């Protein structure tokens, strides 16, 4: 792999937060939000997102949410926000690092599929990684990244904008046959 | 978006934010840019005061060019010690800022434009240098062709700024000449990548912007360049050329002249990434009109009348 | 299904996508009791609405919430959504989208407070506005035309060529049936019957529906009628007493014709048909002239379509056909055409919906209901 | 002393020559009564003429003789000369030539009517007719420029270098006040206000030339307006009716720019400038860009040079200043310049004399005068 | 079999070598729509091209890419292009080497760029790009002549002795059929008519191509016109509005003898095919002066060839005669030589082929072509 920091990705059915492994922030959070127009044809550059994007009702854009109740589902919009997110606010080089993607755990295989196609072709990275998100949000809970502070079982109840989900993981392992899903969030 | 911001966007919210704030909290931030730059952004010592730091593989050949009077030109009282793995550092405390929201604005602006001023020095040493050679043209203009050949070679700078990519300049009585040695090696990039080369050199031939630099392209190099190390004529590198008259860096010009001019391949490389959103968008639009024409294979039949949600309706 | 709500300034017309013609058709009146309200109990109400109110209306007043086109009142306008809803269509609201119309500049806060209405007060779960004009086309079976709509409140006409409107070119006149209902009322006072409250001007609306018409050419009517019987016929009020008219049954329509008969300074109906093709674009012209469609309850007279086509010919050059398409169904095109529209695939995509105008408000109606 | 008239599309401005300013501003308008004339005596007339026509308006159908430079109505037009003559300036023609003015590119017809008139009707023993924006270069103290005029009826750009103008990239666009007043009437009705009389479109030509203006960055000011309330203002309908206007303030003038707005397909008047100055030879476009000057009414808005300075600098290469010339008086400047023109020692010998006319007939004009 | 286009300034020819005539002839327009479409599933399309902008331009605003004989918008070329192959001819452009047409002295860059997008994006096997005057000789039979080319954009002429040109000696004169058509609607204007949009221009230039002719004398014409309504003739508008023209049906192709009047310092076609025959060397003149070739839409005027002939005899010594060679199908005869030149057997060998290019890069064209 490569020794450039991995670039970190939670897009979120509210908030997408963007930033770099190691540090102790997100350089970004902002909402997963896009702003879009409704002799040459450029209305797919005109967009903005995040808090750009909550600027630009007044100048007639309509904003569109590309991911609701946890899943994407407008392909065209989540690839112009990924776009905008590496080259204007990560201002990154996708061949250069290696990405850390996220989604709920009950995300349709056509997702995933859908987002490598993306990453792979139209920004080229040189990996991905899609994490199961909760699984992450156990690893937040150490007091420190000491092997001796780490509780590898533990139920996480994540709850965002979009969707709350229950995941039992233990030893490390996700108990897949026992993830519950309540379709209410922050939203 | 159609154009690249010059300046790190990250840097310059985060110092907008801190010069105003009421209680600056703590920092500890790693930040990536384009070319394989890189900044570290944090506050070691005290919450009051953030360590700026920047990382880039050719601030060596730059401090040969004059890089480091530059910075300390630009960044003045500011300028720190370098952190370790950084090649230079700028420290600013939170308690010694500008009397104004102005002058505060243009220092948050001045330091998250710190990539563009680190690579600035050779175009400064060009255009300067130039504006020596066309003095003693102007002096002797049979003299001139003499001056103009020796400068081509000992004024000549180049930058090998990224392992892809060597921008090559130097300044003649009347111009500054910069040569990107330019390549894709990704390879769906490459391919994207010889329609935009070819239509951007096409442009420039246009009547709507002759007051453009001239720009020639190429794929061996530019005779004055042959013999510099590191470029190669066979290894599927093109050569952009652009020549930037004397009004292309006169003294209102010159700042926007060197930005703009350093994220050329930047633009370029963006380009090639969102026309595949347009190319997606041009494919679906005409997935739906090929739709239509299965759509006539669909016999036609009544549905029953559905509420929102889906569920039956008993009227009508 | 969605529910289609021709909500017009005389008559509310509703009813379902794909159905032939709306089911729900009544008065767009409000009616409060005028009088003392002595027995106990009696099933009395606070108010009454549609054919509740036209049928009590001797001791109400009358009035409509919708004046021009515009909502004057909003709590009666409440109160008439309510009734298609709930006592005439029999549905939940919130179950349907629901395809709204009107007619074109009007006041941007119109548009607003009728998506408000219908996502915050009837919960609905997705609405549409259209141009009253722009339905009547989709229900001649055209894709060009110039439509001349007029109902209670307001006449307008719109061209459209190959699908494009023309907004430049489009013509309103506050001018349609309630004022010829009015007029009628203060011509019938010349022959010696007087009509004053708001339930007589419903008489007087019943009389325009089938004694008035309009003449071919109104000077030799006007002087067949001032020389003999012939013109003249009768109508009988519910009091049973007996009202004659003459040249009232042509004079009445005529002021759409020549608008100074109620001091307005404008062009006739006619004339600013003709002025909204000539605002047109010169290859476009020749298909609009061959392409008037008439709509709405105010086109019904007799003889109506033979002095269009009759009155365009005379301002049109004589080198080209005026024809002017005037189906027994135009009392109801508009509707006619909202069902079309609410019924086609790609109009499901253009619907304002209940989560999209909760993340946006009621200007989210301005961007995409045009 | 000659007499100067400038036969405005909207105002007729009006006077003698070696004076400074016309003696006679008025609306080039005919008011003739609308209503029942019940009262005998008391001063009636059946026509009015200008300001008489203004102050009474309210009983009156107005109208303007002039539409886009061309005269519509011959016979108002003799009775607004006429009252220019007799009543406005107090004088017999007969004793007094008369400069009259056109924009370029007007019917020959026009011209043979506007010199015919003059000698056949009013006596007048020599006349000339030169082109407006000609008039307004001498005004401005020059001998090059481009100089954009825009009245009530026409906007025109000619430019003049040493004297000579170059005919050929003579720019004409039939928009000016009056297309800017009725697209005022359009947009003030979605703020829910309906003008629609021709007494009323003269309240809303008075709401245009004191409430609206020019936006530097159009796009910038629609945000600004659409997040603020401090692009408001309010005006005072005749009745005593306060109005309240917001972006309608800017989206007026902007038509100027782009002419879309009102549906045409014109390029805006800082497109047709530079268009103008890039059909003139590759010398004389460096000293029509430092002297655009501008004249009549429809150039009076705040900000209009600074927008029309900004798009121009826009268009042409970076390397030479743009100067656009705005004189404060520029509203009469056609008329000061046909003042000196009539008052110049070296111009008596140009005059259409009558005794030219008697042998040529009315097409002496195109051959006399440019 | 080989493609040939004539890529004119105004209408593309195109078809294949071995026919008599083109297969496809279009207009050289893109139009795109200039309203918004407010009717659902409608044809709705992005852009339009040839004879579907043509028949859709009263909702389209419409550009030529071709300016001069210069491609000025590669986009709409492309799409042309697109068109030529993939809707007229209906063949995909890798099955046929294509012969491309061009006026002398263009941009160098206008003739590469024509070859890197037919090898690049429409990836042809072979091409060629001829110049029009030399396929004109191909056409007429001859091997020696002087072709005056007149189409829509550019009028040129090039000498020719004995299958030798004469590069020195050729002459480009930017002035054709559009230029006819500008100048057409500017004197419109003074007769009262106004045409001002895209689609107005494309009605003013049928006018051009129905009722105009050049003059044989135009002092003795314009005294004709002057003294009797016998020289104007009718146009019906598609409005069904009728036109009447009258010396401004041969003062508009007078334009051609006299460039002055659209305001360019000039020599006519005359002055300039007899300038170039004086460029040529004195033995080879005799010859040219018997064979002049006249070509393109812009000659097609009744009586040009006519008037052409008594000028070129008063520039010429009286001692040789003067013959011009002025065919019927000459509008046609650029595209009849390119298919007569590409079916040649000795021709086979000088297509600049695909793998000839890619080895040398679109430079090849200058030292493959003329
Ligand atoms: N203090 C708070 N109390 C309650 N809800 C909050 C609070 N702060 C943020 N939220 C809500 O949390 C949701 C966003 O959480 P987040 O984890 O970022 O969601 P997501 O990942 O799905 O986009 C929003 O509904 C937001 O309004
Ligand atoms: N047969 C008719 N003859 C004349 N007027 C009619 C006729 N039928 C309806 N109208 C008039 O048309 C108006 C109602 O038309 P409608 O199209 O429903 O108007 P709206 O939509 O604005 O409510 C009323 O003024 C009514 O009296
Ligand atoms: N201050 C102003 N601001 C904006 N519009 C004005 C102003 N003054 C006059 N106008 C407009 O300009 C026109 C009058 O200007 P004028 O130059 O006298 O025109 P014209 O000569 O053609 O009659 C009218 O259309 C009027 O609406
Ligand atoms: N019969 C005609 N009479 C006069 N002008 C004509 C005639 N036919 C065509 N034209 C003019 O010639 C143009 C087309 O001629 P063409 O030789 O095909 O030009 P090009 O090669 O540049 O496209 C038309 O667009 C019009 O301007
Ligand atoms: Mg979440
Ligand atoms: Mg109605
Ligand atoms: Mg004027
Ligand atoms: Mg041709």
């Amino acid at each position: 792999a490569s020794f450039n920091v991995p670039i970190i990705m939670d897009n979120g059915t509210g908030y997408s937060k963007l930033g770099y492994a190691g540090n102790d922030a997100p350089s970004y959070v902002f909402p997963t939000v896009i702003a879009t127009r409704s002799k040459r044809a450029t209305e797919d550059l005109d967009f903005f997102i995040g808090n750009d994007a909550l600027k630009k009702a007044s100048a007639g854009y309509s904003l569109d949410y590309p991911i609701r109740h946890g899943q994407i589902e407008n392909w065209d919009h989540m690839e112009r926000f990924w776009q905008q997110s590496l080259f204007k606010y990560l201002r990154c080089e996708p061949e250069d690092h290696y990405f850390l993607l996220t989604e709920p755990p009950l995300n349709p295989p056509e997702n995933r599929e859908n987002t490598a196609e993306i990453m792979f072709e139209s920004f080229n990275c040189a990996g991905l990684y899609i994490a199961v998100q909760a699984v992450l949000a156990l690893a937040a809970s150490w007091t420190s990244s000491k092997v001796t502070d780490r509780s590898l079982t533990g139920t996480v109840v994540d709850s965002g904008d979009g969707v709350t989900h229950i995941i039992p993981v233990a030893e490390g392992y996700v108990i897949g046959s026992s993830i519950k899903t309540m379709p209410l969030a922050g939203r | 978006m159609l154009s690249l911001d010059y300046n790190n966007i990250f840097i310059y919210e985060l110092l907008t934010e801190r010069f105003s704030s009421e209680n600056p909290s703590s920092i500890d931030q790693v930040v990536t840019d384009f070319d394989g730059v890189t900044f570290h952004i944090s506050t070691p010592e005290e919450k009051t005061k953030i360590l700026i730091s920047l990382s880039m593989k050719c601030y060596p050949e730059l401090v040969n060019y004059g890089t480091l009077d530059l910075l300390k030109q630009i960044y003045g009282a500011y300028v720190h010690e370098p952190e370790m793995g950084y090649n230079f550092s700028i420290l600013i405390d939170l308690q010694q800022l500008p009397a104004t929201d102005e002058e505060k604005e243009q220092l948050a602006m001045s330091i998250s434009m710190l990539k563009r001023n680190v690579l600035a020095a050779p175009f400064h040493r060009a255009f300067t240098k130039q504006a020596e050679l066309a003095d003693l043209a102007r002096k002797d203009p049979e003299n001139a062709p003499m001056l103009d050949k020796q400068a081509t070679s000992q004024e000549l700078m180049a930058i090998h700024y990224r392992d892809e990519e060597t921008i090559v300049l130097w300044p003649e009585h009347d111009r500054v000449t910069v040569v990107f040695s330019t390549k894709f090696r990704e390879e769906t990039d490459r391919i994207f990548g010889k329609v935009f080369l070819q239509e951007f050199v096409d442009a420039r031939r246009r009547p709507a912007i002759q007051t453009a630099p001239q720009v020639l392209f190429s794929y061996d190099p530019p005779l004055e360049i042959r013999d510099i190390q590191g470029i190669q004529k066979g290894d599927d590198f093109g050569f952009v050329t652009f020549v930037l008259f004397e009004r292309h860096f006169t003294p209102q010009n010159r700042e926007d002249c060197i930005s703009h001019i350093q994220v050329f391949r930047n633009t370029l490389h963006f380009h090639i990434k969102a026309s595949k959103a347009y190319m997606h968008q041009r494919m679906r639009k005409r997935v739906a009109d090929f739709q239509k024409v299965l759509n006539r294979a669909k016999p036609d039949v009544e549905l029953e009348r559905k509420t929102a949600t889906g569920r039956s309706f008993v009227r009508a | 299904t969605a529910l289609v709500c021709d909500n017009g300034s005389g008559l509310v017309k509703a009813g379902f996508a794909g159905d032939d013609a709306p089911r729900a058709v009544f008065p767009s009146i409000v009616g409060r009791p005028r009088h003392q309200g002595v027995m106990v109990g009696m099933g009395q109400k606070d108010s009454y609405v549609g054919d509740e109110a036209q049928s009590k209306r001797g001791i109400l007043t009358l009035k409509y919430p919708i004046e021009h086109g515009i909502i004057t009142n909003w709590d009666d306008m409440e109160k008439i959504w309510h009734h298609t809803f709930y006592n005439e269509l029999r549905v939940a609201p919130e179950e349907h989208p629901t395809l709204l119309t009107e007619a074109p500049l009007n006041p941007k806060a119109n548009r607003e407070k009728m998506t408000q209405i219908m996502f915050e007060t009837f919960n609905v779960p997705a609405m549409y506005v259209a141009i009253q004009a722009v339905l009547s086309l989709y229900a001649s079976g055209r894709t060009t035309g110039i439509v001349l709509d007029s109902g209670d409140g307001v006449t307008h006409n719109v061209p459209i060529y190959e699908g494009y409107a023309l907004p430049h070119a489009i013509m309103r006149l506050d001018l349609a049936g309630r004022d010829l209902t009015d007029y009628l009322m203060k011509i019938l006072t010349e022959r010696g019957y007087s009509f004053v409250t708001t339930a007589e001007r419903e008489i007087v609306r019943d009389i325009k529906e089938k004694l008035c018409y309009v003449a071919l050419d109104f000077e030799n009517e006007m002087a067949t009628a001032a020389s003999s019987s012939s013109l003249e016929k009768s109508y009988e009020l519910p009091d049973g007493q007996v009202i004659t008219i003459g040249n009232e049954r042509f004079r009445c329509p005529e002021t759409l014709f020549q608008p100074s008969f109620i001091g307005m300074e404008s062009a006739g109906i006619h004339e600013t048909t003709y002025n909204s093709i000539m605002k047109c674009d010169i290859d476009i012209r020749k298909d609009l002239y061959a392409n008037n469609v008439m709509s709405g309850g105010t086109t019904m007279y007799p003889g109506i379509a033979d002095r269009m086509q009759k009155e365009i010919t005379a301002l049109a050059p004589s080198t080209m056909k005026i024809k002017i398409i005037a189906p027994p169904e135009r009392k109801y095109s508009v509707w006619i055409g909202g069902s079309i529209l609410a019924s086609l695939s790609t109009f499901q995509q253009m619907w304002i919906t209940k989560q999209e105008y909760d993340e946006a408000g009621p200007s989210i109606v301005h961007r995409k209901c045009f």
